[PDB]
This record gives C-alpha cells, sequence and structure tokens, in this order.
C-alpha cells in the first residue's frame, strides 16, 4: 500500500531522529 | 515561518517550492506525494479577487532545496508541470473551502537524498493521529513575521486545536474540510506559518509505522502568529477521493 513514501533517506533511513522529531512523538501523550 | 527554526538538511524531502516564471519569485510552498505528482493549496494557483489563474507554462517546480535563494546545483530539480487539477468545488469566494490542488510534472523526476515522498493520510491515519493536542509540522520559505526573509527552509511544530476553539476564534466560517493548529495565548509558546509558506505541508510522524503523514496544506489565517489567533489548513484526508480520482484517471 504505502511502498517507501514518509521515510526519510538521511533520517528513518539512517535510525537518525532530527532535532525536534519527538516533540511530536511526546504530544501523542500530551504532555509528558 | 513565525516563530520556527533552520531546518536540518533532508529533514522535509517531500518540501517543494512553487516558482513563478517571470517575474521569478517564490509563490508558495508544495509537496512531492510521487515522482510525479505535486501536492498544494487551490489558493496559490486560482484566486479570482486577485485575478490570480496561473497556469502550466507560468510556474515552475523546485524539489529538494534546502536555501532559500542559493542555486543547489545537481541537488534540486526544476520541473516543468504538464497539467494543473484543482478541486471543482473548492470555495475561492467566502472562506477557500476544499483548497487543494495537483500538478502533474512533465517528466518524473528522480528520488535522493533530498527528494523523497511524503505519505497522503487513510482512514487510520486521520482518525488517530488528527486529534486536538497532537503537535504537527510545518515548513516553508515563508515570511518570518507579518509583512522576513529566511535564507533557508524554517520547520515549526505546532499542536492542532479543538474544533470549537477554531470556530470561536473568527468569524469566518469553518469546514470539515479544514483544521486549525496553533498555540493558546497562556501555553507561553509560538510559531505560525505564514505568507510564502502557503500551499506547504502540515505533517505528522506516525508512532506505529514510523512513517511521515501530511495530514494537511497551509490553507489560510489572519494575519500571523497573533494571540487568539490559529492557522488553518486544508483536510487532506477528507479530500483523498478527489485526489486519488485524478492521480487514477491520469496516469
Ligand atoms: C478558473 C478561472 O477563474 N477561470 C478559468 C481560467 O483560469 C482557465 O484558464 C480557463 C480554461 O479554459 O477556464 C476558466
Amino acid at each position: 500500500g504505502e511502498a517507501d513514501c514518509g521515510l526519510r533517506p538521511l533520517f528513518e533511513k539512517k535510525s537518525l531522529e532530527d532535532k525536534t522529531e519527538r516533540e511530536l512523538l511526546e504530544s501523542y501523550i500530551d504532555g509528558r | 515561518i513565525v516563530e520556527g527554526s533552520d531546518a536540518e538538511i533532508g529533514m522535509s524531502p517531500w518540501q517543494v517550492m512553487l516558482f513563478r516564471k517571470s517575474p521569478q519569485e517564490l509563490l508558495c510552498g508544495a509537496s512531492l506525494i510521487s515522482d510525479r505528482w505535486v501536492l498544494t493549496a487551490a489558493h496559490c494557483l486560482l484566486y479570482p479577487p486577485w485575478d490570480k489563474n496561473f497556469t502550466e507554462n507560468d510556474l515552475l517546480v523546485r524539489i529538494g532545496k534546502h536555501s532559500r535563494t542559493r542555486y543547489e546545483a545537481n541537488i534540486e530539480k526544476i520541473s516543468m508541470l504538464e497539467k494543473i487539477y484543482i478541486h471543482p468545488r473548492y470555495n475561492w469566494r467566502e472562506n477557500l473551502d476544499r483548497d487543494i490542488a495537483l500538478m502533474k510534472l512533465k517528466k518524473p523526476v528522480a528520488f535522493s537524498d533530498y527528494i523523497h515522498p511524503v505519505c497522503l493520510p487513510d482512514r487510520e491515519t486521520a482518525a488517530s493521529l488528527l486529534q486536538a493536542g497532537y503537535k504537527g509540522r510545518v515548513t516553508g520559505w515563508g515570511n518570518l513575521k507579518e509583512t522576513g526573509q529566511p535564507s533557508v527552509l524554517q520547520v515549526v511544530n505546532l499542536p492542532i486545536v479543538e474544533r470549537p476553539v477554531c470556530k470561536d476564534s473568527t468569524r469566518i466560517r469553518i469546514t470539515d474540510n479544514m483544521f486549525c493548529a496553533g498555540y493558546k495565548p497562556d501555553e507561553g509558546k509560538r510559531g505560525d506559518a505564514c505568507e510564502g509558506d502557503s500551499g506547504g505541508p502540515f505533517v505528522m510522524k506516525s508512532p506505529f509505522n514510523n512513517r511521515w503523514y501530511q495530514m494537511g496544506i497551509v490553507s489560510w489565517g489572519e494575519g500571523c502568529d497573533r494571540d487568539g489567533k490559529y492557522g488553518f489548513y486544508t483536510h487532506v484526508f477528507r479530500l483523498k477521493k478527489w485526489i486519488q480520482k485524478v492521480i487514477d484517471q491520469f496516469g
């Protein structure tokens, strides 16, 4: 269904997170 | 982008720059969803109130860029438009409802570390990710404040706001085909999208498959970064049907 879409070569592909990436991740908890 | 920060090299490989041929100028942001399809806001291509009515040859698409002005040879790709597709029920008259458009490239672009397509949302992604309180990410080469130009692509994460709030924050009428994001007065944090950023992507990272999905498109607002105000974005999933229809039909 989605093939490669959404996976960044310089990040997801290299198991590397960007600077603010987890701010989004943590907002799912709605805080901490 | 207001109150944002310089983006990292390649942290938004689907980011597209909509460019006017003559006179040369940055028109809007946009996104790569396929090697041949670009997604953007309809008001970027069509807005009669200002005589806006660009066509295939009046524009160019610059993919894989980072610098606001620098020519990134053999990194960025300049593509021509084969055909423009504007949502048939796009309401430019009152509130820019269904502010969405597609552009087919004359020739497919080659993906690289700097050029790669984002994911469209599907029912599961939309139902679980598009929720007030959750943060999304907006990027673009728009102004740094209300009418101001970044030398590099800016990025800012913004929390999605509950529909009621979005409504009781403006006298313009909101549709189910749009949503709003931004910070509220109290929570000492700022940031918003601004002119030049329109047509750009509002994305979110899935906590399940780790992929990025464009939940929205920078559609409109009333000023930039002003308390009691929020940015509005085209609800991509709500209009995905039309998207699928055009892509499948013209392939």
